[PDB]
DNA sequence: ACGGGCT
DNA sequence: AGCCCCGT
């Protein structure tokens, strides 16, 4: 996820 | 159809 | 019929 | 390490 904890999704 | 990792 | 990206 | 998920 995030950046960060990309995305998602992306 | 979806492109959130792949996108056909 | 399909696997992806940075804090 | 991950509110990790999705439709045309
Ligand atoms: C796009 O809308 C879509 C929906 N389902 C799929 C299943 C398997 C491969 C690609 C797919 N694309
Ligand atoms: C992208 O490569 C990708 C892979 N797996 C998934 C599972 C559920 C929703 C979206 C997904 N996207």
């Amino acid at each position: 996820t995030x950046p960060g904890v990309t995305x998602p999704g992306v | 159809x979806a492109x959130v990792x792949a996108x056909v």
